[PDB]
């Protein structure tokens, strides 16, 4: 489903989709605009087939599958008196840069600002523009605002690694990185392919780099082994560095193209400026490429792609780095590990002022929603058969201690802290574990009435990791060692040098200067500061800490002072923290 | 280089080093008489490549790295059966003897104690298993059954976790700790040793060391759990043995832990209204015991009455006496303050 | 990730694997009982010819459009042809090319055909012979 | 096998001089270069100030050849 619109200058709108013959959408990657192509049927000498006239500058408007596409301006019109048709061409809204011709004095200006002053000047609307800190000085005179903008884009290319260019959609214009968006769909010989033509290219490689300075003279040179290996020529290359421009010579050379010019079946998502994969038929392999001609056409039912294709790496086999989801092995509750196993027996309770017993340990109200029990405490109730042997067998649990209780219900199993105080409340011969389920009304015990199950107590690591002790008993080795700024050795440190020290020591490297080491590791929060994170608080980091819980961390505090270990409250300017074990 | 040494290689070479006037080509006298032994050559080439792949410890397979780490001493690690106690139930006198055999599953566990089924020892007797592994370590509620089917009883089953059993360490482990064994350095000397191995345990935080606590030839090292806090029996026991297991010739290694010190408070103290004894007492418990958690060495006593007189619901104090005086309590290392008994009166 | 292989591969090049099929394993089944079977307390796992009886059985006894869990592609449409709702040649044709097309779809079948073809009282009979990789 | 590791070399470390405007300060890990080679400022510092325009300065990389002159 395609249709088109046509507006009229007067104000009248026309649909002329039963009236069009052919249509035809492209593009390339060295104009900043795009171009339609169509025909209608209209007869002269018929009275029946004249049809209503599209006068020249009027919009047209594209859709498929109820999606704009285009949107331009007329600017061709033909009629040839044998056929009964006419002819039109249309262009987008790019064109309007070139036209533009202004003068302008850039010193030290961000590449984004350059182009949004270039559109601010000639009054166009914006999109978006592809972000880069890069800073360009340049004096423009006489040059298009389409110039100006990509030289100052190749500028900043010269640094990112990366390819830009200018693209109308719709009523705005943007700037974007070509390659970021990768289509789904992938062409196959056996299945969406009429024809490809590979080729490869000696002609425009470059691998070799001479500099003059601004008289003629030569300074300095250089050879690029990778390239010369695959080619034994040197074919050099001359460029010229002012006073105020150091030239950075890997950017200037160049090596073999290779190309595919792919002819077959697609979407109307494959255009200039985006990526593409192809499977080789003979060993399976895939391959990215870049777009940089298209052309779409629809004629006589059938519509049919043509692409020139880049370039650009093999994919590489399932994952080339294997990124893994970083998970943590357990969300909540980690390192719990000893919780020895006993079979349990569980008693509902109700609390009745009547019966008593209502207070704890502490005689406190029970709440129900703390999902406390009573099991036996040290002392409380001892029977006969409690031997030291039947003791270190079936170990007593003290108060406020957390056990893990699985009465097989949906929300009655869980973690239940030992505060509730039971009369006969013990342990079986056989070492069946008596313990008391809180209620909080008669109903809810008389349901649950006396179950069997079973209970874990005593387990618990609340570890992060091996190193992390290393690292602090190292700190601790540094204890009240004579500060010196750049000095990291064992006989004196500064701020960042110690955890240098002390990372290293677990094999673990991270920037000398501590404004760099808080651009490693994964983020931290001050409610989720362990033992082992390193802890950065001024806007310079001037002197960083080893944070090692209990609101206590080490560092290097300044001249003059000694290493020693710091209240983390005293330090009002936390900025933020990271991890690196 | 051995891949590319093949058989027609070698005898294309062979034969150019011949120099007969014959024709040399397939099908002829001479190229059959030299074919056959330079196929072996070829075959021989592969043999002589995976040799000194096989020589290094690096990738020296199952048994030649077994020679290896015996040269250097270190013995592969086998693994030991689990160990647990199941209950009988079933009529009263059946007797069940050493070496009977309980099954679960497709496992098999062997009694270790003589057990009488309604005697006064009790119904629970150790279990065995037969055969070294991790999958013995069977969960709770496991209904075991006899092999041999003996009257009188009725049904098996063990009322905690199986815990000992062990797997047999592999090649990768045996290389690393192989690795880690020579490339540490123990020298007997500096005092390091000794904070270092006690750390290797886990479970401690913090270490002291006391040199000749009791005599000459004699160290008593002092650990301490998370927030050095008393550390269990089990942690004390296993720093001990490794300490043991990585101490040289000579000193004799004692490990404790810390025990509280008892301390008795009692004041004079005017009530606010609505407020008894029993309320600001408990509330005072919980401050003083937070303190005695934030604090190290001697007890102050002015951080004493300060917590006193903040209580909430006390109006006046007087008289307040920390132990009977009102002198600091200097408190020795491997030691915490513990309340003991409050006497107070309105 | 450098090299182009689309016009030849380089000499010193080699290729990193050729792709092949793991060996087809399924769950055991009964087929007089409709059950999976159980071996020392455990689904017993067989491989190979007897997995691929096990799957052409479990696509021959299913509905095309019936579940909502099943693609468009699995199961087949022979419930259609019960009560002579086509001619008898119709029905033929019809039996074979719905027998082919759905057992097509699993990759370690080759080649289906349907040779004979009877009718006898309401009963149709077929002979169905399956090519597989093994 | 033996324990023996080989040594990658040692960063070559020292101090240099900013002369500049006053207030201009020079933030930690501010990357400069002397010729192929490349160093890293130590410390933040500050033009003018009374704790003087001097920051230590570490090598990128190890090799006798950023045992630079003075």
């Amino acid at each position: 489903m395609i249709k088109i619109w046509v507006h009229i200058k007067n104000g009248s709108i026309y649909d002329i989709t039963d009236i069009v013959d052919k249509v035809s959408w492209s593009g390339d990657y060295k104009s900043p605009s795009r171009t339609l192509e169509f025909s209608i049927i209209q007869s002269s000498f018929d009275n029946v087939f004249q049809q209503i006239d599209i006068p020249i500058a009027s919009t047209v408007c594209f859709y498929v599958d109820e999606k704009e596409l285009f949107r331009g301006m007329i600017i061709n019109r033909s009629k040839d008196s044998s056929s009964n048709e006419i002819s039109f061409v249309s262009k987008d809204m790019g064109f309007l840069l070139t036209q533009s011709e202004v003068s302008y004095n850039f010193k030290d200006k961000l590449v984004e600002d350059i182009a949004k002053q270039v559109f601010a000047e000639n009054r166009l609307s914006v999109g978006i523009i592809a972000k880069t800190n890069v800073k360009y000085t340049k004096m423009f005179i006489g040059v298009n605002g389409y110039d100006t903008i990509m030289s100052a884009y190749t500028e900043a290319s010269k640094k990112t690694k990366k390819k830009y260019m200018i693209e109308a959609n719709l009523d705005k214009f943007n700037v974007i990185e070509k390659g970021t968006v990768t289509l789904s769909v992938m062409f196959e010989e056996g299945f969406n392919i009429i024809n490809t033509t590979f080729s490869e290219s000696m002609e425009n490689v470059k691998n070799k780099v001479i500099v003059v300075d601004q008289y003629g003279s030569k300074i300095s040179e250089k050879i690029d082994n990778e390239i010369f290996k695959e080619v034994n020529v040197i074919m050099q290359k001359v460029i010229q560095q002012q006073e105020n421009q150091d030239v950075d010579i890997d950017s200037e050379f160049n090596g073999i193209e290779k190309s595919c010019s792919l002819k077959g079946y697609g979407d109307v998502s494959c255009i200039t400026g985006r990526g593409v994969k192809v499977k080789d038929s003979y060993t399976k392999l895939v391959g990215l490429f870049y777009i940089d001609t298209d052309k779409h056409t629809w004629q006589n039912g059938e519509y049919q792609i043509e692409l020139e294709l880049n370039f650009q790496n093999l994919m590489d086999e399932k994952s080339a780095g294997q990124d893994e989801p970083k998970e943590e092995s357990n969300l909540g509750g980690e390192d719990y590990a000893g919780g020895k196993e006993f079979t349990a027996e569980f008693t509902a309770y109700c609390p009745r002022k009547e019966e008593g017993g209502d207070t704890d340990c502490r005689k406190k109200k029970l709440d129900p929603s703390k999902k406390t029990c009573a099991a036996p405490m040290v002392g409380k109730y001892e029977q006969t058969y409690y031997t030291k042997e039947f003791l270190n067998k079936h170990p007593l649990l003290n108060y406020g201690d957390e056990i893990q209780v699985i009465t097989g219900v949906s929300g009655r199993d869980g973690v239940y802290k030992v505060n509730d105080v039971g009369p006969a409340i013990t342990i079986e011969k056989n070492g069946t574990y008596h313990i008391d389920i809180l209620f909080g009304n008669v109903e809810e015990a008389s349901k649950f009435g006396r179950r069997k199950g079973k209970i874990i107590i005593g387990g618990y690591s609340g570890n992060v990791s091996d190193k992390a002790k290393i690292v602090i008993s190292e700190a601790k080795k540094h204890l009240g060692k004579p500060y010196k700024w750049g000095g990291n050795g064992p006989s004196s440190f500064d701020c960042s040098g110690l955890m240098v020290y002390c990372f290293k020591k677990v094999n673990v490297s991270l920037p000398r200067t501590s404004n760099q080491q808080s651009k490693k590791g994964k983020k931290v929060e001050q409610k989720n500061l362990q033992a082992g994170d390193l802890v950065f608080f001024h806007n310079p980091v001037s002197h960083v800490g080893l944070y090692i819980g209990n609101g206590e961390f080490l560092h290097a505090p300044q001249k003059g002072d000694v290493v020693k270990i710091s209240k983390l409250s005293s330090r009002r300017d936390f900025n933020t923290a990271r991890r690196v074990l | 280089m051995y891949s590319d040494q093949t058989y027609e290689v070698i005898k294309n070479r062979t034969l150019e080093n011949i120099n007969l006037d014959i024709y040399k080509g397939e099908g002829s006298f001479l190229n059959n008489m030299v074919s056959g032994n330079n196929l072996e050559l070829s075959k021989i080439y592969l043999e002589l490549s995976k040799m000194h792949k096989m020589a290094f410890i690096q990738d020296t397979y199952n048994q030649f790295l077994d020679k290896r780490v015996n040269e250097f001493g270190v013995y592969r690690k086998l693994g030991t059966e689990s160990n647990g106690e199941v209950e009988f139930i079933g009529e009263k006198g059946t007797v069940i003897n050493n070496g009977t055999i309980i099954s679960y599953r497709d496992l098999l566990f062997v009694v270790i104690k003589d057990v009488t089924i309604g005697s006064e020892e009790g119904d629970n007797s150790p279990v065995q298993a037969l055969e070294v592994g991790k999958k013995y370590n069977l969960p709770t509620n496991c209904e075991f059954k006899l092999v041999d089917n003996i009257s009188g009883v009725t049904k098996i089953t063990n009322t905690r976790s199986f815990e000992g059993g062990t797997d047999i360490e592999t090649d990768e482990e045996l290389k690393e700790r192989f690795y880690k064994i020579q490339r540490n350095q123990a020298t007997s000397g500096n005092k390091a040793h000794y904070e270092e191995w006690a750390l290797e345990v886990d479970g401690v935080y913090n270490v002291k060391v006391y040199p000749r606590w009791d005599g000459p030839g004699t160290v008593k090292v002092l650990i301490f759990g998370k927030n050095n806090q008393a550390v269990d029996t089990e942690t004390i026991e296993r720093c001990q043995q490794h300490i043991d297991e990585e101490k040289p010739i000579g000193p004799t290694i004692t490990v404790v832990t810390p025990l509280p010190i008892e301390i008795s408070i009692s004041a004079v103290m005017k009530l606010e209204d609505g407020y008894t004894l029993d309320n600001v007492k408990e509330s005072f418990l919980e401050s003083i015991n937070t303190y005695f958690r934030d604090i190290r060495g001697e007890i102050i006593y002015t951080k004493v009455m300060g917590i006193l007189i903040n209580t909430t619901g006390v109006h006046d104090l007087s008289n307040l006496l920390i132990n009977g005086s009102t002198d600091n309590i200097t408190i020795n290392e491997d030691k915490i303050p513990s309340v003991t008994t409050v006497n107070f009166s309105e | 990730s450098t090299i182009f292989p689309f016009i030849g591969v380089p000499e010193d090049y080699i290729l990193p694997k050729t792709e092949e099929l793991p060996i087809f394993r399924e769950v055991a089944w009964d087929f007089e009982k409709d059950e999976p079977i159980l071996e020392k307390g455990d689904f017993k796992i067989i491989e190979k010819k007897e997995a691929l009886k096990v799957w052409i059985y479990k696509c021959i006894k299913t509905n095309r459009y019936e579940h909502e869990i099943y693609s468009l592609e699995y199961g087949t449409e022979l419930s259609e042809l019960i009560g002579q709702k086509y001619t008898k040649g119709l029905t033929e044709s019809e039996a074979s090319r719905f027998i082919k097309e759905a057992l097509l779809i699993n990759p370690y079948i080759l080649e289906v055909n349907v040779k004979s073809a009877n009718f006898n009282r309401d009963i149709l009979s077929a002979n169905v012979k399956v090519s597989t990789i093994y």
